[PDB]
RNA sequence: AGCUGCUCCCUAGCAUGCUACUACCGC
RNA sequence: GCGGUAGUAGCAUGCUAGGGAGCAG
């Protein structure tokens, strides 16, 4: 129960073959169900054929019957489209604004991230739209490393260095610190703590994080968190003050920030402000100053 | 036969779950225990009837503050209803006269 | 329901069958008005029939599923809402005894064990500053629960018994604050 | 008077009950011979005596964010 | 209801209706094209609408026969769980005494509150308060049932480890007090 | 997490019944 | 002009089934 996507307009269904599962209003519900492949929408109960042992899951197919959702046949005669009027039957039907350009978040729903015109879209479409892009690529993608093979170690050769076998059907992630695996110990009971290692080709060297002696056996996993989304768009409205607000200024200063004295003097008189941080410049010489600029 | 009026009145706040700290999800309780309440109507002391009619002010105002609330998330209201027997004594008089309507 | 195709028709015959009896001309001329009059009234009462029954249906629907909504919204709050209730009524219910302690603990006077009612019987209240000892300890008597408690066994934190005599502002800052302040009731 | 004490009596313990405070059993048996004793009053002063005893056990804890729950 | 041999001859009565409407030729005509309509009707009476009733009854009967099938798949479920639990459970009983305790019936058919106390390996005490505990499990051993037994694993209500150096007199009001003593069956 | 008994509310179905409209059939 | 049957809609009663809630021992 909240508010859809684009829309924002309040709202309680929510597309069960989308990928992060957003809320969506019924026209702006409906303009997903068929501006795309996702035919699956699910509100506060689920719209599937109730009568047993059905299979129908997209929502043209279903129809209201009794206290319930219904497929052609499996209807009694009192019946009723739930797709009507280019709005799907849902809670708040009428405070549906609908959105005019839908096809955008279409993309991004039905969007793989392959080509760098995902990307484009990813930072192209609107706030929320924008960040629910973010949503989407990254969720796309720890779906993805956990569907590599798991890296059973088979023999012990030496140190820093050991054998692997990968399970049968799917690949061998890159060779890299890019992925980090994370081990567990094989019990008779479970699997626990190893600690997050990275690979390369030796014979397979181990970069460990921890001193660690392993055994013949003994797999890891590239593992993934529960990723809950945000709430807050990417940055803030920019607002430039008249003064530096609820910041008291300094009484001297040492001569290894004057360069950034005289930057620190705009960056507190406004909210944010991007900095082209060049490399090995004083950079983080640059975030001490703005205590020593203001201590408190 | 008529209740013990504290039997009543606590019924009516004390309960379980969460779902019947709101009438507007139940009503239907309410209007049994002032079905079962109706015969302290007919009691001298005065302070016994008054929970029968407190009982029939609750229900109306449960009522039309659930058809407020669905009117403000949706925009329009129950058609029809025709409850406004269940906020006045007809209904539940018929329950305790000889004649068995099932 | 008056914007169905069908009230069209029959308005077209009952405009019909009014100007037959205003006439009032023949016996079976009229009479096909009533084979195509009384008919039209079969596809009208008979679609204007069940999209009545359908709106209620609709609504029936939705308010069991906003109802099913509410219901799930509010036993997921529980743990916030009886908090609320709780203050509000203690607010409410306007005893020294009870603002007494719950001023105290909004501070820091919050008791390490419950609070004992026979005369008898021990109290530990930790008191984390001196601003806070100003108002409830004074001399040798302990103003706490509106009630009299005699000082005994002042402590800090460090495990080290502290005078009383030794409490003042200046020596202060010379104690682990956290003092737990044993004591008995009038 | 005091049936705003029998009530405040109910939502007190309702919350720490929530508050996982039955994993302590003498805790626990305490806090409901309290509540029992105060439904059973049947006069106001003792009723809050034992109102404030109980309530003691809330304050001791540190999971109600008091200064918060406050804010009037 | 729409392939039926009933729809291409309404059809036809209709179309033939229509055409020689449209012609209007004679009143005997109009007449052959209601009694066509009116015969042509039954024809869509009983052809679209008894077939309408069998659609019904056996949709009926197909989910009736899906219901008793899940029936029938349940009962398999519970008599599995239900024998496994009971040869899983039977595996801890059949001790040596078991068999020495039986052998030695007059019959071969021994009370039932008399196996556990001559053959149990293991004995759980409760006690409420100090005052039981110093005439039941007092020190590390102690007899019940005319058997010897040894102590280990005190705990409390809640069920945390409790040494038996901390049973005393005086520090008894500091413990959760339905102490249960677990004792080994000593030989 | 028990066994009954009474009462309210919603929906579904079948059957019965009642009433109205249309068609067929002879009389 | 009547009867009967076939239809369709509406209504009532009752019986069964399913769900929700309340009282009494
Ligand atoms: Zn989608
Ligand atoms: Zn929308
Ligand atoms: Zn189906």
């Amino acid at each position: 129960v909240g508010a859809c996507v684009l829309c924002n307009s309040q709202t309680s269904l929510r597309c069960g073959a989308c990928i992060r599962r957003p809320f969506l209003c019924c026209k702006c519900c409906y303009d997903h169900v068929i501006s795309t492949s996702h035919k699956l929408v699910l509100s506060v109960n689920p719209y599937v054929c109730n009568a047993p042992g059905c299979d129908v899951t997209d929502v043209t197919q279903l129809y209201l019957g009794g206290m319930s959702y219904y497929c052609k046949s499996h209807k009694p005669p009192i019946s009723f489209p739930l797709c009507a009027n280019g709005q799907v039957f849902g809670l708040y039907k009428n405070t549906c604004v609908g959105s005019d350009n839908v096809t955008d978040f279409n993309a991004i729903a039905t969007c793989d991230w392959t080509n760098a015109g995902d990307y484009i879209l990813a930072n192209t479409c609107t706030e929320r739209l924008k960040l629910f892009a973010a949503e989407t690529l990254k969720a796309t993608e720890e779906t993805f490393k956990l569907s590599y093979g798991i890296a059973t170690v088979r023999e012990v050769l030496s140190d820093r260095e050991l054998h692997l076998s990968w399970e049968v059907g799917k690949p061998r992630p890159p060779l890299n610190r890019n992925y980090v695996f994370t081990g567990y110990r094989v019990t008779k009971n479970s699997k626990v703590q190893i600690g997050e290692y990275t690979f390369e080709k030796g014979a397979v060297v181990y970069r460990g994080t921890t001193t660690y002696k392993l055994n013949v056996g003994d797999y890891f996993v590239l593992t993934s968190h529960t990723v809950m989304p945000l709430s807050a768009p990417t940055l803030v409205p920019q607002e430039h003050y008249v003064r530096i607000t609820g910041l008291y200024p300094t009484l001297n200063i040492s001569d290894e920030f004057s360069s950034n004295v005289a930057n620190y003097q705009k960056v507190g008189m406004q909210k944010y402000s991007t900095l082209q941080g060049p490399p090995g410049t004083g950079k983080s010489h640059f975030a001490i100053g703005l205590a020593l600029y203001y201590p408190s | 036969p008529y209740p013990d009026p504290s039997r009543i009145l606590g019924a009516g706040c004390f309960v379980d779950d969460i779902v019947k700290t709101d009438g507007t999800l139940m009503i239907e309780r309410f209007v049994s225990l002032a079905i079962d309440a109706y015969p302290l109507t007919k009691h001298p002391n005065q302070e016994y009837a008054d929970v029968f009619h407190l009982y029939l002010q609750y229900i109306r105002k449960l009522h039309d503050e659930l058809t407020g609330h669905m009117l403000d998330m949706y925009s329009v209201m129950l058609t029809n209803d025709n409850t406004s027997r269940y906020w006045e004594p007809e209904f539940y008089e018929a329950m305790y006269t000889p004649h068995t309507v099932l | 329901f008056s914007s169905l195709p069908s009230y069209a028709a029959f308005a077209t015959a009952q405009e019909a069958y009014e100007q037959a009896v205003a006439n009032g001309d023949s016996e079976v001329v009229l009479k096909k008005l009533k084979k195509s009059l009384n008919v039209a009234k079969s596809e009208f009462d008979r679609d204007a029939a069940m999209q009545r029954k359908l709106e209620k249906m609709a609504d029936q629907a939705m308010t069991q599923m906003y109802k099913q909504a509410r219901s799930e919204d509010k036993r997921a709050k529980v743990t916030s809402a009886m908090q609320t209730m709780l203050f509000t009524m203690l607010r409410k219910l306007d005893n020294d005894a009870l603002n007494n302690i719950i001023n105290n603990a909004r501070d820091g006077c919050v008791p390490l064990n419950i609070i004992p009612l026979t005369t008898a019987a021990k109290l530990m209240v930790v008191i984390p500053d001196y601003n806070t000892y100003k108002n409830t300890c004074d001399g040798t008597t302990f103003t706490y629960a509106s009630a009299l408690w005699e000082i005994q066994q002042v402590v800090d934190a460090d495990s080290k018994i502290v005078q009383l005599s030794e409490i003042s502002m200046d020596n202060s800052p010379n104690l682990a604050w956290p003092l737990i302040v044993t004591a008995l009731r009038a | 008077k005091m049936s705003d004490v029998k009530c405040t009596s109910v939502v007190l313990l309702s919350v720490l009950q929530q508050l996982r405070v039955e994993s302590s059993s003498k805790l626990w048996a305490q806090c409901v011979q309290l509540h029992n004793d105060i439904l059973l009053a049947k006069d106001t002063t003792e009723a809050f005596e034992k109102m404030v005893s109980l309530l003691s056990v809330l304050l001791s804890m540190q999971g109600a964010v008091d200064i918060n729950k406050l804010c009037e």
